[PDB]
């Protein structure tokens, strides 16, 4: 079954393919609709595989140099391989000397595509935090955003270093634990600084007198965070506190710069408003005049988006060139500035986290998913990570949509046409857990065409290791050429793939007509009907869906900003571009549950025809989990319907790492409007018909 | 939404106490001399004055002047509440002896009351007649 | 008395054995009985020549000087609600005005005729015209703001040096110690800036669990970190601030900072002043180097090295005028092991009419006498009493005009000195001329008077005046000569002298200053000659040529003659005059001669005697006051009595090297020493240590650097001098 075959793929190689089969042939390369693209999930989980703690084994020949795979030809006679990549044979090494047939080496076992090997030789690094806090908020938002600080820190390793940097006016980089008097720098945070001034300003295991060892600070810092107290500085009537960011932000990376470069840290900032004193700036301290909306930068009534957006980009970069990873945590009622800082965690693999207070479940339940360990008592994280790609000769690589950057390689791997980050065979991922995706768009220039992708990156313990995925899918037979293409489709992993495109040409300025465009061209390569005649339209149930998760993903909240704030998009869109398929899915197209006596859980249409009065509906856009409840229902039998929404939400409502905002509404209720519009041009009936009206026409 | 406190006899104007801090004082501060001088038993009570993106606030309590200064835009609301809060305390306090003193600012130690409360209402964290100044002097 | 003539060729004893007294205006008994005390006030020449000729032809310089703010042991204080000033030149009603309608009253130093007001009111009884020194209160319209609270911001470097020199400790302690005796009310506020290649504030409030030290590394632009907390009120967070004088010393045991910004620093501490204006004291101990304000090193001369002084920029000149402008003033203690370019940095405490203070080779261990002397020095300093944002204006009768001051202030318009702080030990001396022939009047007076802000929030006005007679006879202006204001008024003259031309030049004027006069005094009159008013000034002249201020030949290094001059320019006329020709007494032998009429205190009256090693004896140990210290040097043939009895020694050789003070021990010998030395530091408010390790080989016999009539290889004998006087006047 090649559904069997897409989730069997998913489970072992953490990869899902645009298409299975791909084009032997120029002539169809050309005229592919939906890229050869991939869905890459470098650290996906699975059932407990074996770490290779000896080296990986790498081919001979100076510009290949892939890893010995199970596609490698070998011959335990001559203890000689030929990689599949160059056909280059290859001498084992002397610790395989004793390489046998009944008992050989685990990378070449079928099963074990995809595995990962352990690197020790260096002394391991201690992992690196620096909390970079506000502290212009209110008491009762403070006190909590220092408790939540305050629990991260008990659960760090005993090695990692710890930094604190709070700011409001000025900025202050905390000197720790100094005994008897307590020190800072104070900086204006009204003029940024690079890092080698700052560091000239400034100054077994190392560490600073800013970054402390996690286990000799620990209750000095503690005690630290706990007397916190909000800016010293007043906030006069009708204005905003003065928050110098942009500039807090910069010393953090500055700090690090000049202090570990290039090694796993986390800069954690924690904001409770707008930057108000640029650069960075986001808006004045006028409460007069709003923060900007989307019909603001439409009219061009937002001076600060660009400058500001520009300096958070800057940012963004240096860090992500050093290494390191940026976190946002924000928090507060009015508009942070995500629009003009999404670069920062967008481009290094830093997260992005948002609500109304951090004194929430909300908040507070999401920043310590992001402490959460494994079987080992070790962070689901991984740090400078570097993805580089292996492809047959027959296979180039057009670039990547996803948290990375580009470490600009060169090499015949690459394309001439780049999407997203492309011009690169190598990528770096600054910040990764076992859910980061990126998506890898590529290009066609016996049979099985052959991809490898190679994960460095820095591990929780410390140690450094190498993930290692090889796939192959089969070449298309030219005597069926187009028929095994057509049956090798994976509708989902291409709508979200479609989908990357959209919203990265949109945050990247019709796109819609893009998207259209390829629909209809989809629609009359591999769909059935009679020329100027709709109703004969029909598709395989290998394409049936791709119409459907359009008309949701194009009426979405990813392409069309307006009716929500840009923080909002911006946060949205974080998200999706980091997401496995799945998750991605349940985003563009929320899961909706049907709750009545007549029958269990069952799940429903997102159809208004689906809105019963007499029935509980769950409905979970992956941001929000939603409880409806009928006019009738909204008044032991009675109770187990009612809460039966509620059990299986809870569940759910904590696997998922943003924790999602719970509703509980019903009809009538003013929340009821969420449901309302992620249900029902303009309707799906309609759009399917002027969907056919041309496809059946001219091409 | 700035600061200048002054509490005087209103008699003779004789100044009681006050408090500053630039960092001009130098025109406003004449101008509330001024205003004392011409303060009389036939004044207003509870008065307001408009100068400019300045504006003047005062109240008048057995025989002694609270003025305040600051920008106009500050809360006329919020800023009659300060001086009450200066009156009874200092009515409290020193009420009784203000008529016998003579000397300049007989009571400058009310100086760290006066700024301990000045604050509590320039922070908006923390939560009668109008005339052109001009005019009366 | 005496209205004769001397020559200094034969008496050579002309020093008397007992205290030099000022003189005695020419006055009528009533005037004079109702004169400034001379201690407050007083002039070179009490007789003063009628016109601007006869004043030249006398070539002595005519000038005041004053201690306006000194200690009084009882001060009139009037509360008029009206204060009588004469209503053309604002003099203030003093007692030599001229009453006449008994309603009406004529000006002394304008001669305008004022209406006495009905409230004066027999108007002459009024105490404002029975004292010459006498305290007002200001009314609303003498400040220009509420009486500004005390501000205290303490100032110290931590550099490495710094630490070394363990100066920082005591301070702490000191201050811990007279917290509670700083001059102020509840309103008083405390700060702390500690600094090195950065800037180190200090906030201080209840809420946290202790000080935090905040740090601005922008050398190049400097700001306050913090709104409410650095400045602090002492009196609430006394507890705070206590337990940070407690912290400090212990912070930067082990650092590495070998630079001082002091420039960037006394910025830092100059914004944090500014809107209140107050004292900032500065602890510093080497060149600064790091920032604006650095200051390049220099070569230290030697007994070589001819007389080939200023500053080498001027940033801390302009410093303290900003200072000066906010009503701060700034006081200067360097401890410092090597030059600092003091020529430079006692700018900032000389326009802010601060006052520096220098302990040359301070050391926690090493340098015993310094840190005793630094210990006292900051008693008085902290407890003593103080004046803020205040103004000081000198009168003085139409024809007579001052053109030159000096002392530590800065001069707005002539007259009209500003003085950010005011304090007690503080002096001042200006220089005068006819501008309009005094045949008029026959009678002239001054009066100076301070405006400012007491420690407890009170405007108040002291004021001084001082009458003399005028005269047209040049014998007179000679018979009238204050000998020891003049050297005084010279060595100002002589200091700046230097800062505009060179050491040469001031030592030169000083040298024609004795021989011009002299020399115009025979001109109208075989061996030297010399009014009886003047046998001392040759004597006090070479004395001062051969003091740190001008001395030449010496070994002497920069910052010392500067510091030297520093003082010359600050100090009262009396601890010039102890400094320049300290009072030498024999102290082994001490008797009954004495002051035996406190009660039950005797205190020996032992002879003055002159400056010359010609004086001493290996017998007999012998006492020198240097007004600031008081070096007992021994004989080394000293008898046994004394050592025993007085030092508490059996022999000369284990009379402890450096010797910090005498023992009390229970001898009758002993209570005699110590009942002289008692009475001699009870005649000033500034402690004077007492150091015995003057021995006949401690290598600190700079005792002997003060018998100043021997004659030394690089410097003439006051034989010599006279006999080069002498050569001069009758050329
Ligand atoms: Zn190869
Ligand atoms: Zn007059």
């Amino acid at each position: 079954t090649y559904l069997e075959f897409i989730q069997q793929n998913e489970e072992r190689d953490g990869v899902r393919f645009s298409w299975n089969v791909w084009p032997s042939s120029r002539l169809e390369a050309t005229r592919m609709v939906v890229p050869v693209a991939a869905l890459f999930t470098p650290l996906k989980e699975r059932p407990d595989l074996p770490p290779i703690q000896y080296e990986p084994v790498l081919c001979s020949r100076t510009t290949c140099r892939a890893v010995l795979n199970p596609l490698c030809q070998v011959d335990y006679r001559a203890k000689l391989w030929a990689c599949n990549f160059c056909y280059q044979r290859n001498q084992f090494p002397p610790s395989y000397a004793g390489i046998s047939e009944l008992n050989q080496p685990a990378e070449l076992l079928p099963q074990f595509s995809s595995i990962e090997y352990v690197v020790l030789r260096g002394p391991q690094m201690p992992l690196i935090f620096l909390y970079v806090v506000d502290t212009c908020m209110e008491d009762e938002d403070l006190q909590a955003l220092k408790e939540s600080m305050q629990m991260s820190l008990s659960l760090l390793p005993p090695t990692a270093l710890v930094g604190l940097i709070t700011f409001g006016r000025m900025v202050q980089v905390h000197e720790l634990g100094c005994e008897g008097i307590s020190k800072s720098y104070v900086f204006r945070g009204t003029k940024d600084l690079s890092a080698k001034q700052l560091q000239e300003m400034l100054g077994p295991p190392p560490s600073n007198r800013f970054l402390q060892p996690v286990q000799k600070i620990d209750m000095n810092l503690t005690d630290l965070l706990g007397e916190l107290q909000r800016d010293p500085w007043p906030v006069p009537q009708g204005k905003r506190p003065l928050r110098s960011s942009g500039v807090a932000l910069s010393i953090a990376v500055g700090l690090l710069e000049c202090t570990f470069p290039n090694t796993g840290a986390r800069i954690m900032m924690f904001i409770g408003g707008p930057a108000t004193q640029g650069p960075g700036m986001v808006v004045g301290d006028e409460l007069k005049t709003p923060i900007r909306s989307w019909h603001d930068i439409d009219k061009d009534n937002a001076k600060y988006v660009k400058k500001g957006t520009k300096h958070f980009e800057a940012l963004a970069n240096r860090a992500a060139t050093t290494g390191h990873v940026i976190d946002i945590y924000a928090c507060a009622l009015d508009q942070t500035g995500l629009l003009e800082m999404k670069c920062c965690p967008n481009l290094t693999g830093g997260y992005m986290v948002m609500g109304d207070s951090f004194n929430t479940s909300l908040f507070k339940q999401t920043f310590q998913r992001v402490f959460t360990k494994d079987m080992h008592g070790q962070f689901k994280m991984g740090f400078g990570g570097t993805l580089e790609i292996k492809t047959s000769r027959e296979i180039k690589i057009s670039g990547a949509i996803g948290p990375c950057v580009s470490l600009n390689s060169k090499g015949p791997c690459v394309s001439e046409n780049e999407i997203g980050t492309g011009g690169t065979c190598q990528w770096k991922i600054c910040g990764l857990s076992p859910t980061t995706t990126l998506a890898i768009y590529f290009e066609v220039v016996g049979g099985r065409g052959a991809i490898q992708f190679v994960t460095q990156y820095q591990h929780s313990s410390g140690q450094r290791r190498i993930r290692v995925t090889t796939i192959a899918r089969n070449w298309a037979d030219a005597q069926t050429q187009i028929q095994n293409i057509a049956a090798s489709f994976d509708q989902e992993a291409a709508a979200i793939l479609m989908a990357r495109l959209a919203i990265y040409r949109a945050e990247t300025e019709d796109v819609l007509r893009w998207l259209d465009r390829q629909l209809i061209r989809l629609c009359q390569k591999f769909g059935e009907y009679h020329k100027d005649d709709p109703s004969s339209f029909r598709f395989s149930e290998t394409f049936s869906l791709y119409p459907q998760f359009m008309f949701h993903l194009r009426r979405s909240s990813f392409l069309q900003v307006f009716n929500n704030s840009p923080d909002e998009s911006s946060y949205y869109r974080h998200h999706f571009m980091r997401q496995d398929l799945t998750q991605s899915l349940i985003m563009i197209q929320p899961i909706l549950y049907a709750y009545s006596f007549s029958g269990p859980p069952e799940p429903v249409l997102l159809d208004s025809s689906s809105i019963l009065a007499d029935r509980i509906l769950l409905m979970d856009t992956f941001f929000q989990i939603l409880i409806y409840h009928g006019e009738t229902i909204a008044q032991e039998n009675f109770r187990h319907l009612l809460q039966a929404p509620v059990d299986d939400a809870q569940e759910i409502l904590h696997s998922r790492f943003p924790m999602p905002r719970y509703i509980d509404t019903e009809h009538g209720g003013s929340q009821a409007r969420f449901l309302l519009s992620k249900v029902n041009d303009v309707s799906l009936q309609v759009f399917m018909d002027h969907l056919k009206k041309l496809a059946v026409s001219s091409a | 939404m700035v600061l200048l406190t002054m509490i005087a006899r209103v008699a003779d104007g004789l100044p009681l106490a006050a408090s500053m801090q630039e960092d001009d004082l130098q025109q406003y501060q004449s101008q509330a001399k001024q205003l004392f001088r011409k303060l009389n038993e036939q004044s207003p009570t509870r008065c307001t004055l408009e100068a400019g993106a300045m504006t003047f606030h005062y109240i008048i309590e057995q025989g002694v002047c609270y003025l305040v200064l600051c920008e106009a835009a500050f809360p006329k609301k919020l800023a009659f509440a300060y001086l009450e809060d200066l009156h009874s305390e200092f009515d409290e306090q020193h009420g009784k002896k203000v008529p016998t003193v003579s000397r300049p600012y007989s009571f400058i130690e009310f100086d760290t009351f006066i700024q301990k409360t000045k604050k509590l209402y320039i922070d908006s964290r923390a939560r009668i007649m109008v005339a052109n100044i001009e005019e009366v002097l | 008395e005496g209205l004769r003539v001397v020559n200094l060729l034969q008496e050579r004893n002309m020093l008397p054995s007992t205290p030099l007294k000022p003189p005695v205006p020419n006055l009528h008994e009533d005037i004079q009985k109702l004169n400034c005390n001379p201690e407050l006030f007083r002039c070179t020449l009490t007789s003063i020549p009628q016109t601007q000729a006869l004043l030249n032809k006398a070539k002595l310089p005519l000038g005041l000087l004053l201690h306006p703010f000194k200690d009084l042991v009882q001060l009139p204080v009037v509360t008029s609600s009206t204060i009588v000033r004469c209503r053309s030149c604002r003099t203030y009603i003093n007692p030599f005005v001229s009453f006449l309608d008994q309603r009406r009253w004529k000006c002394n130093l304008c001669y305008r005729v004022n209406d006495v007001p009905e409230e004066f009111l027999e108007p002459h009884r009024r105490p404002e015209v029975q004292n010459a020194t006498i305290e007002f209160m200001a009314p609303s319209e003498y400040m220009l703001r509420p009486p500004q609270p005390p501000v205290y911001l303490f100032v110290f470097d931590v550099s490495h040096n710094a630490v070394e020199t363990g100066y920082l400790n005591s301070v702490c302690q000191s201050l811990l110690d007279n917290l509670d005796l700083l001059p102020g009310n509840t309103r008083t506020k405390i700060g702390f800036i500690t600094f090195d290649s950065t800037i180190h504030f200090y906030g201080l409030q209840e809420s946290l669990s202790q000080p935090q030290m905040l740090i601005v590394s922008d050398i190049e632009d400097v700001f306050i970190p913090m709104p409410e907390n650095l400045l602090v009120n002492l009196n609430e967070s006394k507890e705070l601030v206590q337990d940070l004088l407690k912290t400090l010393p212990q912070m930067f045991t082990k650092t590495l900072e070998t630079q001082s910004a002091l420039g960037p620093a006394l910025q830092a501490a100059f914004k944090l002043m500014s809107p209140t204006g107050g004292r900032m004291s500065v602890f510093q101990t080497q060149l600064p180097t790091l920032g604006v304000g650095a200051l390049k090193p220099r070569e230290e001369p030697n007994h070589r090295s001819s007389a080939k002084m200023t500053p080498s920029t001027d940033f801390y000149k302009k410093l303290a005028l900003d200072c000066s402008g906010q009503q701060v003033a700034v006081d200067l203690f360097l401890l410092s092991g090597q030059y600092s370019d003091l020529a430079s940095l006692g700018c900032i405490s000389r326009y802010s009419a601060g006052s520096v203070y220098y302990y040359p080779s301070y050391h926690h261990q090493h340098n015993p006498v310094q840190v005793q002397k630094l210990q006292k020095e900051l008693q008085r300093y902290l407890t003593r009493k103080i004046g803020f944002e205040a103004v000081m204006r000198i009168r003085c009768t139409k024809g007579l005009s001052i053109h030159t001051f000096h002392g530590n202030f800065f001069v707005r318009s002539t007259d009209l000195l500003s003085l950010p702080n005011v304090n007690p030990d503080a002096g001042y001396a200006v220089q005068m001329s006819v501008e309009e022939s005094l045949t008029d009047t026959q009678l002239v007076s001054f009066q100076s008077a301070l405006l400012y802000t007491s420690s407890k929030g009170e405007r108040r006005i002291r004021v001084h005046t001082l009458c003399l007679p005028v005269v047209s006879t040049l014998n007179d202006v000679f018979l009238g000569a204050d000998v020891q204001a003049i050297s005084g008024l010279l060595a100002n003259m002589a200091v700046d002298r230097s800062m505009t031309a060179s050491l040469s030049d001031a030592r030169d004027a000083l040298v024609n200053a004795v021989i011009d006069s002299l020399s115009a005094y025979r001109s109208s009159v075989p061996g030297l000659m010399v009014p009886f008013s003047l046998r001392l000034f040759p004597l006090f002249v070479l004395a001062l040529l051969k003091q740190k201020s001008f001395q030449t030949g010496t070994n002497a290094r920069l910052d010392e003659r500067i510091f030297a001059m520093c003082q010359v320019k600050n100090q009262p006329l009396v601890y010039l005059m102890l400094t320049t020709h300290p009072s030498l007494y024999r102290v082994d032998n001490l008797s009954d001669e004495g002051a035996l009429n406190i009660s039950d205190r005797t205190i020996p009256q032992p002879p003055i005697l002159q400056l010359s090693v010609e004086k001493l004896s290996r017998d007999g140990a012998f006492l020198m006051d240097a007004g600031s210290v008081l070096m007992l040097w021994v004989g080394k043939n000293c008898t046994q009595n004394f050592l025993s009895q007085v030092l508490g020694v059996q022999n000369y050789a284990s009379i402890p090297q450096p010797m910090t003070d005498l023992p009390e021990l229970d001898t009758p010998e002993s209570a005699r020493i110590i009942a002289f030395i008692s009475w001699l530091r009870e005649q000033r408010p500034f402690f004077p240590i007492l150091y015995v390790i003057r021995d006949e080989s401690p290598m600190k016999a700079n005792f002997l650097q003060n018998m100043i009539e021997d004659r030394t290889e690089s410097a003439l004998s006051y034989y010599e001098f006279l006999l080069h006087i002498q050569q001069q006047v009758n050329k």
